[PDB]
């Protein structure tokens, strides 16, 4: 859902997805991490289009 | 010296990649041939597109 309505990767994506648990930063301490859009205008938002 | 683009064949070579993931639906070419010394007006120039 997070991909379809915000950021998609192509079917043949080549590379690496690196993620780590950031539980001691602004992410937990009074931050406002947002833009987690749940809807769409036409369809899935075309991979790599911003 | 010919009346129009002469019959013949040639090939082109690349310059840039410009990785900008945006939606382009339009295009405009502009050049100023307006001579302020006599008055501002379009000059004698043209181009081809396809």
């Amino acid at each position: 859902k997070i991909a379809d309505y915000n950021y998609k990767l192509p079917d043949d994506f080549t590379g690496c997805v690196i993620a780590w648990n950031s539980n001691n930063l602004d992410s937990k301490v009074g931050g406002n991490y947002n833009y987690q859009y749940r809807l769409f205008r036409k369809s899935n938002l075309k991979p790599f289009e911003r | 010296l010919v009346r129009d683009l002469p019959q013949g064949f040639s090939a082109l070579e690349p310059l840039v990649d410009l990785p900008i993931g945006i939606n382009i639906t339009r295009f405009q070419t502009l050049l100023a041939l307006h001579n302020s010394s006599s008055g501002w007006t379009a000059g004698a120039a043209a181009y081809y597109v396809g």
